[PDB]
């Protein structure tokens, strides 16, 4: 009901979810319910302490995937309030129950991109890129960009040559990549 | 095809051009920014040579071996003479890209971003002559008359001795295929040029092309290689990759080509860029790939600052039957020999030969994803006229491959197939032990015994209309060559331990042996009588008296009336047999 947009749905959902939160206060499935719902209501100041609310939680293995999934949800919104460092935590504590989270990683390479570190940006973009069976275009234009920026033309051209082979016709990077690594490659 | 990892060495930086002493007997090479100076035969490093202040992006060197050009991002260029020392610096326009000297005259060329510098040695000028492009790698033609140049732009051009602009070529797409290297073809009569010898200061500021006979090997970032003649005309179709190549090379020769890239290998090609091998795959994107004077020797430079000296080993493969030897040449083209009549016939593949078996009337080829069967029009002894019989469309793992009347005979590695021609198998036969040897050893069409001899030492017939096989004999060491005298009746087997053991089969008993043996025939006609070759000596035995012992290299592959088939390291020699002492 909630992934549906609609806002009855999405209402319907939001009291379902705080009916059972105030059966059970700890209850992280509605919880994330509640936060999720609120989010497509664009409420995003009740979906924040709802997740702060998860967030000082101890972890389990059963509300676990909802643990994970609150964490980066509420690491996203500490990205829009530009609060990057308790994001940065939230993702770390979400990797350190689930080293495998492709996303704690794509979000935590964008933070390392935005403060100008292109080579632990090309650190998380490589995990994502390997993590995505290289499906991930965004993440391999991004990977090679940041090559091309830390000054590594060779690996760059790499990457390029694998996001055609991943996808032919893939927009942008055959110009602004592909063509100014090689137009570098022998200055 | 083969290649051995002769020594490696890893420089401080990455590795952008190599050059080699005429003779072979010194390399350099342009890493980072200094020059190294090594020994080919393993590799010591005996000086990092100074003179530069940034990337030395190129190093090449001049076929009278006493000077060389070196080209650096700092726009210098300096001449060095081969006692190391820098006598004539230069400095150009820009940063330098690739410096080529000419074949016959010693004039240098040094390209740059937008202008190329001529000169003739020890004159008082150079002229920076201008081009429309990114000046990317540059040729002279075998004969010295043109410089062709490659460009980032996608296009190849072509200028006389002087500097003015002849002919041009674009490849369709322009500057998304970027030409990074080049080369005129070594294959005409000017290689010789320069073959016989025993013998720091600053430098100031075309008819009927269609008869000349040079071809261009042209790769470009389009992931493509095609050949090109002067008059700007491509020969034949572009040999796709799947690659960024670079540095299009090739032996003294100028028959098989080298091709490196970001294929992170040298790969190894036909005159005609049909692949034929790989030489040492590698950590990083290859640069360059230089094969040594003189010889079949390969050196690679990579873009993590390995340079590695590679050997190529270009192992020979043919099949004799009783007079008709038939041999591998080029790669890929089988030479079939009538030893009584002295004829030659070629028959060309469009591929690597991989196997090859022969057998009265019938000749067997394997290529890397068919097999083809060749069989005699006609009946007469003398015929050379093969026909391809049948052609099987399917990829074999083997160890040995022979051919019988009706029938391929594939060996994999413990275990006997026979196959139809047409490909439908047949039988097959399943040893205790890996099979070292293999030999047909005749009989009536579709029943043909074959000899078989195994690592653990046991030798066996096999009938290929039958599903047992026989054991003639078991030895205390493998099998490592293995023949039948002409009756039938006796064995001669190299044992693995360098002798020839020689064997009654009715009776399953030795007759005698030799100390010194590596490869052996009976005489196909006279019985009694046989030869081997080892140790630098070929041996003719007969009865059971003493050996004669002459001074050979090579190997016995056969033994008719008077001669001795013997193969020396490329071609078979036909040595004739002393009669009179025997007697």
């Amino acid at each position: 009901l909630m992934a549906t947009k609609q806002k009855s749905n999405v209402e319907q959902a939001l009291n379902t979810f705080t009916e059972i939160a105030a059966s059970e206060k700890e209850h992280i499935p509605a919880l994330l319910g509640m936060a999720t719902a609120y989010m497509i209501l664009k409420q995003t100041p009740r979906a924040r302490n709802q997740l702060k609310r998860i967030a000082k939680m101890n972890w389990n293995a059963i509300d676990a995937e909802e643990f994970e999934k609150s964490w980066l949800l509420l690491a996203d919104i500490y990205i829009q309030s530009a609060k990057y460092d308790m994001a940065e935590d939230l993702l770390k504590r979400c990797l350190r129950h689930n080293r495998s989270c492709c996303k704690a990683y794509e979000y935590m390479g964008y933070i390392m991109e935005k403060e100008q570190a292109y080579t632990d940006a090309a650190l998380n973009y490589e995990m994502a890129w390997k993590y995505s069976n290289r499906t991930n275009p965004a993440v391999g234009y991004k990977l090679a960009f940041n090559y091309l920026k830390a000054k590594r033309y060779v690996d760059s051209i790499d990457i390029c040559h694998q996001v055609l082979e991943a996808h032919p016709t893939y927009p942008k990077i055959r110009k602004d990549i592909l063509d100014k690594a090689r137009a570098s490659l022998r200055p | 095809m083969r290649a051995v990892l002769t020594w490696r060495d890893k420089a401080e930086h990455c590795i952008n051009d190599i050059a080699f002493k005429p003779d072979g007997t010194q390399l350099i090479l342009a890493a980072g920014s200094r020059l190294l100076v090594y020994d080919t035969s393993d590799g010591t490093l005996l000086q990092p040579l100074k003179g530069h202040k940034d990337t030395v992006y190129c190093v090449a060197y001049a076929k009278d071996g006493k000077r060389f050009a070196s080209g650096s991002a700092d726009k210098s260029v300096i001449i060095w003479t081969s006692k190391l020392e820098g006598i004539l610096k230069y400095t150009h326009n820009d940063a330098i890209q690739c410096v080529s000297y000419n074949p016959i005259t010693h004039q240098l060329a040094s390209c740059s971003s937008s202008d190329f510098g001529l000169w003739s040695p020890e004159q008082k000028s150079v002229s920076k002559h201008k081009s429309s492009s990114k000046i990317i790698c540059c040729s002279w033609t075998n004969d010295g008359q043109y410089l062709a140049l490659g460009m980032f732009n996608g296009i190849i051009s072509i200028r006389n001795k002087n500097g003015e602009e002849k002919v041009k070529i674009e490849r369709p797409g322009g500057s998304l295929s970027p030409i990074w290297s080049i080369c005129w073809n070594p294959s005409s009569r000017w290689e010789s040029f320069w073959m016989n010898r025993e013998n720091x200061x600053x430098x100031x500021x075309d008819d009927n092309l269609e008869e000349r006979n040079d071809i261009l090997a042209v790769a470009d970032w389009g992931q493509k290689v095609s050949f090109y003649q002067l008059s700007g005309k491509q020969i034949g179709k572009d040999r796709a990759l799947n690659f960024d190549p670079c540095c299009i090379s090739y032996f003294t020769k100028g028959e098989y080509i080298l091709l490196g890239g970001s294929d992170k290998q040298v790969s190894l090609f036909t005159k005609d860029g049909v692949r034929l091998g790989t030489v040492g795959e590698q950590n990083s994107w290859v640069w360059t790939c230089q094969a040594k004077p003189d010889s079949n020797y390969v050196v690679v430079g990579c873009q993590d600052g390995t340079i590695s000296f590679y050997q190529l080993i270009f192992s020979t493969v043919h099949g004799l039957y009783k007079d008709r030897y038939a041999y591998r040449d080029s790669m890929t083209d089988v030479i079939v020999q009538h030893l009584i009549t002295e004829q030659k016939v070629r028959i060309k593949c469009k591929e690597l030969v991989k196997k090859i078996a022969i057998y009265r009337n019938r000749l067997a080829i394997q290529l890397p994803e068919k097999i083809l069967i060749y069989e005699l029009y006609s009946e007469d002894l003398s015929d050379m006229h093969y026909r391809v019989k049948e052609k099987i469309i399917k990829k074999f793992e083997c160890n040995l491959l022979v051919v019988c009347a009706n029938h391929i005979i594939l060996c994999q590695e413990k275990r006997l197939q026979c196959l139809s021609f047409s490909g439908v198998k047949e039988r097959e036969w399943q040893m205790e032990s890996l099979i070292r040897y293999i030999k047909v050893i005749g009989g009536p069409p579709g029943r043909e015994g074959l000899l078989v001899g195994l690592k653990n030492g046991q030798i066996l017939k096999i009938f290929v209309d039958n599903l047992f096989a026989i054991v003639l004999l078991k030895q205390a060491t493998a099998v490592r060559c293995l023949d039948m005298s002409a009756s039938r009746k006796k064995l001669a087997v190299v044992d693995e331990n360098d002798t020839c053991l020689v064997y009654d089969i009715d009776t399953k008993e030795l007759l005698f042996q030799e100390p010194n043996a590596n490869s052996v025939a009976w005489n196909t006609q006279c019985e009694d009588m046989l030869c081997f070759s080892g140790g630098g000596y070929l041996n003719i035995k007969a009865s059971t008296f003493p050996v004669h012992r002459q001074k050979l290299q090579g190997f016995v592959v056969g033994y008719n009336g008077s001669k001795i088939f013997c193969l020396h390291v490329f071609s078979i020699s036909a040595v004739e047999v002393p009669q009179s002492a025997p007697m």
